[PDB]
Parts: structure tokens; sequence; C-alpha cells
């Protein structure tokens, strides 16, 4: 068939958070309650759309 | 009651009979066209029921 399209690692670079687990769960509820809509929109992107391409943005 | 009675239920018989074998014919060309190729009311194989699949969000997001 067609062969796949999938985005290149130029696109796919972005400033990660090299932030340890525990970290993350002590600053977990207000990260939820702070970042929640940046959050929600990209968990509706991707229970929308399933591909995961169409939601790197 | 005369020659004219028997020649006309013989006449409605034969109609009846010719009317059946037409028809028996045309049954078996149904179902053979039915068994090979099946579009019409017969030989309607199964199929795993729609109403039964689950269309709710589910944990991963990739469904």
């Amino acid at each position: 068939p067609g062969i796949v399209e999938l985005p290149t690692l130029e696109e796919l670079k972005v400033e990660e958070v090299k932030v340890s687990s525990a970290v993350l769960k002590a600053a977990a509820h207000h990260y939820g309650a702070q970042c929640d809509k940046t959050n929600k929109e990209f968990m509706l992107c991707r229970w929308e759309e399933k591909d995961p391409r169409r939601c790197l943005k | 009651d005369g020659p004219e009675k028997n020649y006309e239920k013989t006449l409605a018989i034969l109609q009846i009979e010719s009317e059946k074998a037409e028809l028996r014919l045309k049954e078996q060309e149904v179902r053979r066209l039915m068994r090979a190729r099946g579009d019409g009311p017969w030989y309607q194989f199964p199929t795993p029921e729609k109403e039964f699949i689950d269309h709710s969000p589910k944990a991963t997001p990739d469904n």
C-alpha cells in the first residue's frame, strides 16, 4: 500500500522537561490545576484524532 | 354432463400444472442465484453483532 508519513526529528524536537517522577508527583496537583486547559486540549485532540502526528503542536 | 365439461376441466388442470412447473423451475433458478451470490432474503449467513462494540472513550487514545 501507500507509505507512512511521519514527521522528522526537527519537527519532533522540543525542550523536554528533565524532571524526575518524584518531582512531578510533588508538583502534580498544582500542575493539574494551573496547566489544565492546555493539557485538556491535548487530550481532546488525541482522543478525537487518533493519529499522534496531528497533535504535535 | 357432456364432453365440454371434461374438456374445459382438462384445460383448467393443464393450466394449473403448467404454472406449477414454471414456478418450480423459477424457484430452482432463484435458489441457485441466491446461494451463489446472496443478496436476497434467503441464504443470509450470519455476521457478528454491531451493537456489542464499545464506542466510549478508552484508556489508550489510539483506538
